[PDB]
C-alpha cells in the first residue's frame, strides 16, 4: 500500500496506488517511468483521479525502471502540500 | 431582474472557466506531430472495411495544422489525399495529445464547481465519462472563426480541408454543422458557460445513481440560462435563442453517441487513445 | 568531334552519373527550423550584423517538404524583426552543403586527369571549385518559372520582395542562375562547365600551374566543339563565350561568397568540419 | 594502421590517424563518437580524404566514449577491402 506492483511480466507491469485523502480535489494523475539510470528520455501519462490502477507498458526484459506519481490539484486548496510517491523495479 | 442565486452560479462558473481554460493553449506542448518521429496497411481482408466505414466518418472532418513559432516562423501541414487507409490516420496521434490536454481542463473545470464536489464520486465518475467530449467541443466553438473554417488555438491552427463537395457536402456532417450554427447564434461567455454546465449535470448519463439530485441541478441551470437572455439581450429579438441553445445540446449528446461509436471503430483498427481517453471513454 | 574529347565527355558524363543524386534521395538527418547564434542588444561594432542581414535577405528562401505518404510540411521564414531570426535555415544549409560536397569530392575523385595530379594540388582545386561545382548541380533542379529548387522530396523558393525582379536579379547569386537556366545547356555543357571550373590554375595553392591550365584549355576546347557539333551553329554561335562568361562570374561569386561566409561565422559558427575544411 | 589522441582535455580531444594505403580511393572519412555504453544517440561528422587530424568537443568530464572513422571510397575501385579503426577514452 504505497505505490505497489500488482503483477508484472518481464515487458509489463501493473500499479496500485492507494486512493489517496484529497480527491477533493485532485484532477489527474501524472504517472512517470524511465530506465532507472538516466539516459533514456523520460516517458508520462496522465490517469483521472478517480483511478487507483494504471498499465505501464513496453518495457525491456532484466531492466531496472524507475515509476514516480504525481497528484495535479484543482485550482484551489490541496487536501500547499503534496509529495510524489515512487518505486523502482527490475522486470 | 437576475436572482441572487442565479447570479452566484454564474459568477461560479465564470470562475471555472478562467481557472481552468486556457484560451491561448500555451501550456499544450511536447505533443505528437505527423512526420516527426501508425496502423499497418491492410493487404487485403474481407471482413475489412470495417476500414471503409472509418474513412467515411474521418474524410468529412479533415483538417490542415499551423504551427506559428515565437520567433514568427510558420511550419504548415497539409495531410495527404486517401489513398486507403493508413494516410488517413497521420493526424490522429497528435489528436489524442490535444483531446488529452482538454480534458484535464475540463475535469478541472467540474472539480472547482461547487455543485460537483458536493455529489458522490460513483456519480461524479458518471458525468465526466459522459459530458468530457461535449465540454471540450464547446470550448473549441469558442475559438472557431466561422469564415475561415479554423480553429484558433493560439500557436496552433486547424482549418478543414476544401470539401468539392462544397458547403453542401460539410453541413452534412453533424459536427461541423453544430460549430457553424452554434458560431452564428453569437453566444456570451455566461452562455457558453451555463451551456457547459448543462452539459455536465445530465441525469440520462448511463452510470448515473443519484438521478434527482442531478436532474435539479440540470434544471437550475437551465432557469438561470433562460433567465440571463431574458436580462441582458433585448427579448423581442432575442425570445427564441434559449430554446435553440437547448435544442443545440439535444445535438450534442447525439453528436456524443454517434462520437463514441465513430471512436470504436476507429480503436477496433489501431489503438489511438491515451490512457485518460480511455478511462473517460470506457477502456 | 575527336575521339580523346569524346572520351573526356564520356568520362566526366559518367563521373555526374556516379556521384549526383538528382533525387537528394541519400540527403537524410538534417537539422530543420523549429526542430542559433544569441541576439545583440550591446554592441557598437556590430554593425557587422547589419552587413550579414543586408547580404542574407536577398537570399531568403521557403522550405517545402513533401512526405512518402502524400503530406506536405512547409516552413514560411521569420521577417527580419531585429537579430536571429535571420540564421533560422542556415544550420539546415550547412547540412545541404555538406551533403552536396561529398558528391563533388566524388566527382572529382572519379575523373582520370584528377586521380593523376598531386595531392597537394588536387586539396587546392577542390577547396576552390567546390562551391562553383556545387552551384552548377543546383541550377540543374533550378525552376526559372516558379524561382524554386527540386531537391526530390525538398523544395527550395525564393520569397517575394517586390523589391523584385529588379532588386532579385541586382542579387548577382540569383541573376546566375536565372540566366544560366535561360542558356538551356545540354548535360554534356554543364558538366563540361563543372570540368573548366574544377581545373582552373588561377586558384590560391596551385603549384603545378602548367600542367592544370593545359587541361582546363583542353575541356574548354572540348566544350565549344561540342556547340559547334551538336547545336545549329548560326543561332548558337555565340554560347561558347557566354558560358566562358558566366564561369568568369561564377568564380567572382566564390570570392563574394567566401567574404560572406567569414561574416556569417564571425557571428556565429554554422560552417560543418567539411565545410571548414574547404573555406 | 592505428587511430590516436594527441590531446585531450575532459571537454575537448584531438584525434590523429595515419594516412592509408588508400587514397585514390576515399572522398571523406565519416568520424564518429558517443558514450560508449548504448543509450545515447551516436554522433557523426565527415572530414575530406586529405586530413589526418580532426576535433571532437562538447565532451563530458571522467566519461566513458567510443571513437570510430570510417572510409568511404569513390565509386570504384577500393584501395572491395574495408575496416573502420576504433579507440576508447574518458576524459
Ligand atoms: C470538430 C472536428 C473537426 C475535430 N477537430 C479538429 O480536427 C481540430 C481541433 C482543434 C479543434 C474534432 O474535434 N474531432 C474530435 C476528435 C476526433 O474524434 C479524434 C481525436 C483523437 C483520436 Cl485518437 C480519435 C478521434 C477527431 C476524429 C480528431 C474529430
Ligand atoms: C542559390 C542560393 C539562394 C542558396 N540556396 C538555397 O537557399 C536553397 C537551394 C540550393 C538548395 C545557396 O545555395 N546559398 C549558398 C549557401 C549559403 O551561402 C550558406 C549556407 C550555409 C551556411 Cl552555414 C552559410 C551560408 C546561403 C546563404 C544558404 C546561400
Amino acid at each position: 500500500a504505497d505505490l505497489e506492483v500488482v503483477a508484472a511480466t518481464p515487458t509489463s507491469l501493473l500499479i496500485s496506488w492507494p486512493p489517496p485523502y484529497y480527491v477533493e480535489g485532485v484532477t489527474v494523475f501524472r504517472i512517470t517511468y524511465g530506465e532507472t539510470g538516466g539516459n533514456s528520455p523520460v516517458q508520462e501519462f496522465t490517469v483521472p483521479y478517480w483511478t487507483e490502477t494504471a498499465t505501464i507498458s513496453g518495457l525491456k526484459p532484466g531492466v531496472d525502471y524507475t515509476i514516480t506519481v504525481y497528484a495535479e490539484m484543482y485550482p484551489g486548496s490541496p487536501w500547499m502540500d503534496i509529495q510524489p510517491i515512487s518505486i523502482n523495479y527490475r522486470t | 431582474g437576475l436572482t441572487e442565486e442565479q447570479r452566484m452560479m454564474i459568477r461560479e462558473l465564470m470562475d471555472a472557466q478562467m481557472k481552468t481554460f486556457d484560451t491561448t493553449f500555451s501550456h499544450f506542448k511536447n505533443f505528437r506531430l505527423p512526420g516527426v518521429l501508425e496502423s499497418l496497411q491492410a493487404p487485403s481482408r474481407e471482413e475489412a472495411a470495417k476500414w471503409s466505414q472509418v474513412r467515411k466518418d474521418l474524410c468529412s472532418l479533415k483538417v490542415s495544422l499551423q504551427l506559428r513559432g515565437e520567433d514568427g516562423s510558420v511550419w504548415n501541414y497539409k495531410p495527404p489525399a486517401d489513398s486507403g487507409g493508413k494516410e488517413i490516420f497521420s493526424l490522429l496521434p497528435h489528436m489524442a495529445d490535444m483531446s488529452t490536454y482538454m480534458f484535464k481542463g475540463i475535469i478541472s473545470f467540474a472539480k472547482v464547481i461547487s455543485y460537483f464536489r458536493d455529489l458522490p464520486i460513483e456519480d461524479q465518475i458518471s458525468l465526466l465519462k459522459g459530458a468530457a467530449f461535449e465540454l471540450c467541443q464547446l470550448r473549441f466553438n469558442t475559438v472557431f472563426n466561422a469564415e475561415t473554417g479554423t480553429w484558433e488555438c493560439g500557436r496552433l491552427s486547424y482549418c478543414l480541408e476544401d470539401t468539392a463537395g462544397g458547403f453542401q457536402q460539410l453541413l452534412l456532417e453533424p459536427m461541423l454543422k453544430f460549430h457553424y450554427m452554434l458560431k452564428k447564434l453569437q453566444l456570451h461567455e455566461e452562455e457558453y458557460v451555463l451551456m457547459q454546465a448543462i452539459s455536465l449535470f445530465s441525469p440520462d448519463r448511463p452510470g448515473v445513481l443519484q438521478h434527482r439530485v442531478v436532474d435539479q441541478l440540470q434544471e437550475q441551470f437551465a432557469i438561470t440560462l433562460k433567465s440571463y437572455i431574458e436580462c441582458n439581450r433585448p427579448q423581442p429579438a432575442h425570445r427564441f435563442l434559449f430554446l435553440k441553445i437547448m435544442a443545440m445540446l439535444t445535438e450534442l449528446r447525439s453528436i456524443n453517441a454517434q462520437h463514441t461509436q465513430r471512436l470504436l471503430r476507429i480503436q477496433d483498427i489501431h489503438p489511438f487513445a491515451t490512457p485518460l481517453m480511455q478511462e473517460l471513454f470506457g477502456i
